[PDB]
């Protein structure tokens, strides 16, 4: 033994790899249907799957079905997020394995 | 013990402590440090989607086989979303349409901390 | 010297504040056609930039 | 849109995009809490400091 004791080789010391969970929870993501805008011209050519809208045209003798006015907004709920962060350095190196001053009077 | 010889110990709780022996005369010392179990269990599943009145039926499997007098506080965060009981099961039935129940496990006989499991809604 | 030593003021000791960053995430979210309701007819009169519905 | 071609009438309103809209999304996560580390009843363990 010695006259100076410490815990660096065997004892409860501190430092370590920090890690940690967080609780799950939800995330909502709203999609808005609006503020697309327009591209591209009238076709001529159209890609498939393309949203359809409307230009405000008084239509002269057919109805315009396709247009109409939203009356209520459209709430939806997005999927998980990030679980927990991972691993972070403890310590320095190049201060690892540091002296700890413990003589007595 | 019998003869005063031996000394059966037991480590009811968690902690470093000391535990003397030999009275007469002399007294000796041995450190018994009452270091937590840390059985890490971990569930079924974490990442599960419940839906509306249905309940994923889960489980909570610790490290060991079995541990003596082994039981599990289970807890629901947010417990109107959904409520968990049992010791190994689970049984995360859900009350609400949408949101995140944090289930975890919570074992009574051993260390509070356990795995969770988020159960979601969509 | 001291009977009681400790290191707050200036000491070689260890331990610190650990940094952790978590991993990248994106929230994806479904564009459900049904829940918006509707008002009125074929125009008629519309509300400018209003979602075509 | 499912790229039909209109029988009668002129589908001039429906057309391809070609430029990304601008989404605005609410807030999400920030951190984590505060969690558990070692355990109390076997940390801190007393070291005997008698002398040599």
């Amino acid at each position: 033994a010695g006259g100076t004791g410490g815990r660096v080789f065997n004892t409860i010391r501190t430092e370590n790899v920090p890690l940690m969970t967080v609780n799950g929870s939800s995330f909502s993501l709203s999609s808005n249907t609006h503020s697309h805008n327009m591209v591209f011209g009238r076709g001529d050519a159209s890609g498939h799957n393309s949203s359809p809208n409307w230009y405000s045209p008084g239509g002269g003798y057919s109805q315009r079905t396709d247009n109409d006015t939203h009356t209520h907004t459209i709430s939806g709920s997005v999927s998980l997020g990030r679980d927990d962060i991972s691993r972070q350095p403890i310590n320095t190196l190049p201060p690892f394995r540091a002296a700890h001053i413990w003589r007595r009077i | 013990n019998a003869n005063s010889l031996t000394a059966v110990i037991t480590a009811n709780g968690e902690g470093n402590v000391t535990i003397t022996a030999d009275n007469g005369t002399k007294t000796a010392s041995c450190e018994i440090v009452s270091i937590p179990q840390i059985d890490s269990i971990s569930l079924s599943q974490s990442d599960v989607t419940v839906s509306r009145g249905s309940q994923y039926i889960l489980t909570a499997t610790l490290s060991p086989a079995n541990a003596p007098n082994q039981n599990i506080t289970w807890t629901s965060s947010n417990p109107n979303i959904a409520t968990v009981s049992g010791t190994s099961t689970q049984g995360t039935i859900n009350a609400l349409l949408a949101g995140f129940t944090e289930i975890t496990a919570t074992t009574e006989e051993g260390n509070r901390v356990a795995v969770c499991t988020v159960r979601v809604d969509l």
